[PDB]
């Protein structure tokens, strides 16, 4: 009987330009009083949680006149009239129907727009006194590429692979990826490569050790 | 006993959420409301005396650069030769002027003649622009009398009359000459009651002058208002002073963004255009023109010298513009830049709107000027555009420019998506809104923008046709009367249904001593009427 | 206006106990009612509890998986709202926030991080990454806790500079690497205070 | 499924009736802000310079 | 920051001109030029505005700035006005009529 | 717009039944609670009755002493509230408003009248009223129905005159007086459209 | 039980300057929620009520701003700033914690201020051809006076008088009064002094036939 909510999951939007968040339900949330109980929280990084939209059709203060609302039932748009810098972020559209809501769902991530770009593969031998202490963790890097999406797969496997993401480059607007398998040394000295695949690469690279 | 409290809210304030929610409404109306046009008037060189005039001219291909007058007493021979570091002289000989300067209606509004000829022809050249734009409204001056309606104009003194002086005409020089006195005259002799206010930002006065009646329409001291500017020169000190840089050029024509743009050119211009708010003009039945989005004035400050302007200053402006009126680069598809057409300014103006408009274009916007068809205007000039786009808009048509050789070297255009509007294209309704952009940059620093908005869609009403209809004309004097009887002769050579204008003429018109009226029932039965209409009495009652 | 500040948080090791203070003020603190969100370090966020105000008898809430463990009380003299963890586990580090309204989140708090983990503080290893032929970088780990500090150069490299944020490992220590892309003098500095440990280090063939 | 439903509105309610009266008053100032005075200069006949 | 002021054009340097300060006089007795030259030696980017309305010119001139504060697009504003008689034309023409 | 229309009233005998609907425009009819409250002539507004939505199952709930002849019911299909007169009554003479919302009213329509009464049409019966000596006028008596217009010379007469409203008679007719204060062409002219009477009086001492 | 709102009976007052309606209850109107439930009602002379402020707090749309109100506990006032002409009229402060509502109570009426005035007394005959009729009607009539208020008796009497009073005039801002006492001729024949009482008059005033 509890109703889901799904939206598009990522939309870069090319700053001064109006753009649209579609969020859908499993079933209208229209009460008998006549009010759709949905509201639209934004996230900015580093800060916490704000409210722009409560029962649908309806803005708080400090949020910019430029945000607005519609929709009803089990359907649902919030229209950003024209975005600046500042509107990059998470948004989470949220039911208030039926109550507890346990979590704000995947909610959805607007960034800045920019041309597809290929990753910048590059694998790194580990350091000769990291193998001495007793580990062997080979990393590749993926940098300057856009958007996100990028896969690293390791063939010689899982359960030992740690992959860290970094923020959008402020001027360059790509992401970069660092890739870490990790293994004692020995099982690194028994045999002697990460595969990449991305929407900016026709085909997956493979580099090896 | 305190237990309504779960149906009660519901109820009691399902209307104060939405009263407080009209109140935000009212709040981004008050800060946003499009304002209206439905007043027109302009007269530029080469006989345009109305815009269809004009529109008919640019469509055309026509230029009006003219020949240097001789009337104001000009010693023409003194300024012109092939030295342009000869003192007072200038290297240019041809340019636009309006031949029409010294003629004038002086007992229409009872001004005596001795005032008149020492009044300043650009006011009593806003005073007829100014009655022919309110009655191209459709509104009856005599109605205007006691209204708040206010008047703002753009002009810069020029010193007509500034040297030998008679000892008869004096007392009037000082009234004729002086700026304010323009607008303080045209509410006198309408009998307004709303600010009056004549500004000056040199090339640019035309353009901030309505910018800022937007202001008053929005802040509610006014129901309409009047905008525009004139500029007409009695002096040539101003070419020989800008032949001593050589920034006018030699054959007089402004190359905009061309090849061959190598100089400017001069020409005197009149431009009036009536302001309204859009809900009130919608609720008064007047007729919409265009409606206005937004404006933006702002000072461009610093820059390499005080006469070159920054194409920073052009981005701000812009933005601000395009974020007043609440649009995108993207939704407008037709810009009216300065056309200069100096060498400095030229390029620096196109690499602004390249860099404003040439982004993430799924069309390719068109670029257009009139300074190529007619010059540069002075304050009047900003205004001209005004006048020109409204009508483009009005046809549908795109109107296209001249001394189109090949686009000027300096402009990288594949970094924008703008092209030049080189030859004449369609512009018609597609169930999208249209949208133009207007421009000026004056020489004293300050840039203004506007941005223009097709008119609504107004679905046509058919009128069965009278049987027999009256056709009145009122009028100041027998020989008005006798010309005005001719130019409705002439109108109704076209094609146009009697009992339309019959009724335009009857309510969209005031009543005058002289007076004269024919009765027909067919077009042929009017123009006949009208062309052996002699018979008029100009009677006193009892 | 109306502000709230939020306190009483930390490292803390996993077992014992801890109380989370919120001061709030600029409006009438009994009549609305507050709660507490959780969210994981780079996951979603989840809802922990809500308090009801004293009109409907100021009822408590908790999210069933941490239910029977987090006790939320209030102090309406005061205006403080206090959230008692008991029993902490490594799953509980993360951020919490406390925001006015129950179902509405209005206004919302700074957060607070609490963090429990058994790792104790140690001294960084830094390890180069030696370029084969135009990359190259340092990779630290095993220091504790958070955070830590890493430049170039002493800060004159800069430009190509890609920190990227530092995972914590399955053994509870956290690792981190710090590249730099040049074509074709170069030194990272890293600085943990914890340990207090400064190491310059060099990555050449 | 709807029993409380007033005790959820009430404050689903309040926020927006506050929030909606500080736009009430915003339109007040915005169009009727009393405008301050920081510097004035003045030089007039008679040697008066300040 | 933007300002606005009010002056009357009293034509001074009207008559016999040496041909060495030739090329500045036309913008040295233009009116907006006023309202130009302070904003471009102060380096602002508010709006530069020149009005006239006689002996209220001045009294306008806050008024407009007050109401452009109140739109906003400007942090401060500077008004005011200025007048000096190069000719005694005023003198003159108004001794005509008592 | 929210626009709201009344109609259904008129004169009607006692003991009889009559219908008045109210028709509404521009929102939502039947999110609303309708209302009724009648005002007497020369009284104070007296409430009535009132009918929920059907989410509250649109019960009708009425006033105690209106019980057992007047009826509430709303049509979603037209958005027509119809209330129902039975057993009319001159005592419940009074001008009837249909209004939005159950508890808070923040509308109301143009407003009917109920006039009930046994009488018919009569002429006005003019009488003159002379001083003993600055006061003067004309007492009209037993007319009915309202209206009556009166004018002192056919309007000529207009200052110092005082026209009282009409009071309705213990035997169903009205009366009233025009009354005009003049010290030391005193003609009063009474024109009752329903028994289409015109009566012209002259005033002297 | 019932609560009781009381409030001064009538506040003449003159334009250009602000007014105070206060109103009291018999019991707190605050709610666990925290509202004051009273909300503030207008009705023109001759016109349809009008809804101006509710929450004794915010105001209604279409209201002028002039308007504005508070209190809290069991008293509230209502503030006018600029009295205008059209401002008269009759106000209601009308609480809503309890349900139903039977009326309104008695409001406040509000006129404007002018002098105190003295009436006028005088006393008419019955016409002649009424007296035919077999009706004599005695009529006793107070103008210019002001404020309200006035008070009549006949002796030679009562539960044959009507009493008729006009509105406040325009011109003068006075009112006029007409007491009619209607007999059977007999009656009028059967004896051979309309007392007045008003705060314009010093005393009571006896005017005879």
């Amino acid at each position: 009987d509890v109703v889901m909510t799904q939206s598009p999951l990522s939309l870069p939007v090319t700053p001064g330009e109006p753009a649209s968040i579609s969020c859908r339900s499993s079933q209208s949330l229209l009460h008998s009083n006549g009010y759709n109980y949905l509201d639209w929280y934004l996230q900015k990084p580093g800060q916490s949680p704000q409210l722009l939209i409560y029962l649908g059709s309806n803005r708080a203060s400090g949020v910019p006149d430029r945000f607005s609302g519609s929709g009803s039932g089990t359907d649902f748009t919030l229209k950003i009239s024209r975005v600046e810098a500042e509107d990059v972020g998470v948004y989470y559209c949220m039911q208030s129907l039926q109550t507890p809501r346990l979590t704000f769902g995947p909610g959805t991530k607007v960034d800045i727009k920019r041309t597809v770009a290929a990753p910048s593969v590059f694998i790194f031998p580990p350091s000769d006194e990291q193998l001495k202490s007793g580990t062997a963790s080979v990393v590749c890097l993926l940098n300057n590429f856009y958007p996100r999406g990028a896969k690293v797969q390791w063939k010689v496997q899982s359960g030992n692979s740690q992959e860290s993401v970094t923020e959008q480059d402020s001027k360059d607007s790509t992401y970069s990826l660092s890739s870490t398998l990790t293994l004692s040394k020995a099982d690194y000295e028994k045999h002697k490569a990460c595969e990449v695949t991305h929407q900016g690469l026709s085909s997956p690279v493979t580099k090896s050790f | 006993m305190a237990s309504t409290d779960s149906e009660k809210v519901a109820e009691y304030l399902r209307r104060a959420t939405l009263d407080l929610r009209a109140a935000r409404q009212r709040i981004r109306e008050l800060e946003g409301e499009p304002i209206a046009i439905v007043g027109m008037a302009c007269r530029l060189p080469g006989g345009v005396a109305s815009p269809e005039d004009l529109w008919r001219l640019v469509a055309e291909r026509v230029d009006a650069v003219s020949e240097f007058p001789g009337d104001r007493g000009w010693d023409l021979d003194s300024l012109i030769d092939p030295d342009r570091e000869r003192a007072g002289t200038s290297y240019v000989g041809q340019g636009g002027f309006l031949h029409d300067a010294g003629e004038f209606d002086a007992g229409f509004f009872g001004i005596s003649p001795r005032e008149a000829v020492a009044m300043d022809p650009q006011q009593r050249l806003l005073l007829e622009t100014s009655w022919e734009a309110l009655e191209n409204a459709g509104v009856d001056p005599i109605a205007l009398k006691g209204t708040d309606t206010g008047v703002f104009s753009g002009l810069m003194g020029q010193g007509y009359g500034s040297g030998a002086v008679a000892p008869e005409l004096e007392g009037f020089v000082t009234t004729g000459v002086a700026s304010s006195v323009a607008s303080g005259r045209v509410s006198y002799v309408l009998g307004l009651e709303g600010p009056a206010v004549t500004v000056d930002t040199a090339c640019s006065s035309s353009l901030v002058a309505m910018h800022l009646a937007a202001q008053a329409l929005r802040q509610g001291e006014c129901s309409m208002a009047l905008a525009g500017g004139v500029t007409v020169m009695a002096t040539p000190g101003s070419f020989v002073e800008f032949s001593r840089q050589r920034a006018l050029a030699p054959d007089g024509r402004c190359k905009a963004f061309a090849a061959a743009a190598d100089g400017t050119g001069w020409s005197e211009g009149v431009g009036v255009v009536v302001l309204e708010r859009l809900s009130v003009a919608r609720e008064r039945g007047h007729r919409i023109l265009a409606v206005l989005r937004g404006s933006a004035v702002n000072q461009d400050g610093a820059s390499n010298g005080l006469t070159a302007p920054n194409g920073l200053s052009q981005q701000r402006v812009i933005r601000r513009a395009l974020a007043a009126a609440g649009l995108a680069p993207s939704d407008v598809d037709v810009v009216e830049a300065h056309g200069t057409g100096t060498t400095l300014g030229d390029p620096i103006e196109a690499q602004a709107l390249l860099a404003t408009y040439g982004q993430e274009r799924k069309q390719p916007l068109w670029l257009g000027s009139l300074k190529s068809n007619i010059g540069h205007a002075q304050a009047a000039a900003g205004v001209a555009g005004v006048i020109k786009m409204v009508q483009a808009l009005r046809h549908e048509t795109l109107p296209p420019t001249l001394h189109v050789d090949k686009p000027t070297l300096e402009v990288d255009w594949s970094a924008g998506a703008i092209e030049l509007l080189t030859e004449a294209r369609a512009w018609p309704r597609n169930g999208r809104p249209r949208r133009a952009g207007v421009s000026s940059f004056g020489v004293s620093g300050t840039n203004a923008h506007l941005i223009l908005e097709e008119a609504p869609a107004e679905e046509p009403v058919a009128a069965p046709e009278l049987p027999v209809v009256p056709l009145v004309v009122s009028a100041r004097s027998t020989e008005s009367l006798s010309g005005q009887a001719e130019r409705l002769a002439s109108l109704l050579e076209g094609d146009v249904s009697l009992t339309e204008v019959a009724g335009a003429l009857v309510s969209r018109r005031a009543v005058l001593d002289e007076r004269a009226v024919v009765v027909a029932g067919s077009r042929e039965e009017a123009v006949t009427g009208l062309r052996a209409l002699n018979t008029a009495g100009s009677g006193t009652p009892g | 206006e109306v502000q709230l500040v939020q306190s009483g948080g930390g490292l803390v090791q996993p077992g014992r106990s801890l109380r989370l203070s919120c001061t709030a003020s600029g409006f009438t603190f009994g009549d609305y009612a507050m709660s507490w969100v959780r969210q994981a370090p780079g996951k979603g966020l989840e809802w922990v509890g809500f308090i009801r105000s004293k009109a409907y008898g100021g009822t408590t809430e908790y999210a069933a998986s941490v239910k029977g463990r987090f006790t939320i009380s209030r102090d309406d003299s005061k205006s403080i709202a206090y959230l008692q963890m008991n029993s902490l586990k490594t799953e509980d580090t993360a951020v919490y926030y406390c925001t006015r309204g129950g179902t509405l989140f209005d206004y919302w708090g700074q957060g607070t991080l609490v963090t429990v983990s058994s790792a104790s503080t140690k001294g960084p290893s830094v390890f180069p990454l030696a370029p084969s032929s135009a990359a190259l970088g340092c990779l630290v780990k095993d220091y504790f806790p958070e955070p830590v500090t890493v430049s170039w150069n002493s800060g004159a490299l800069t430009s190509g500079v890609h920190t990227f944020p530092a995972v914590l490992q399955s053994s509870g220590l956290y690792s981190l690497s710090s590249v730099v892309t040049v074509p074709s003098t170069y030194i990272c500095n890293v600085n943990h205070k914890p340990s207090n440990t400064k190491v310059d280090k060099k990555v050449e063939p």
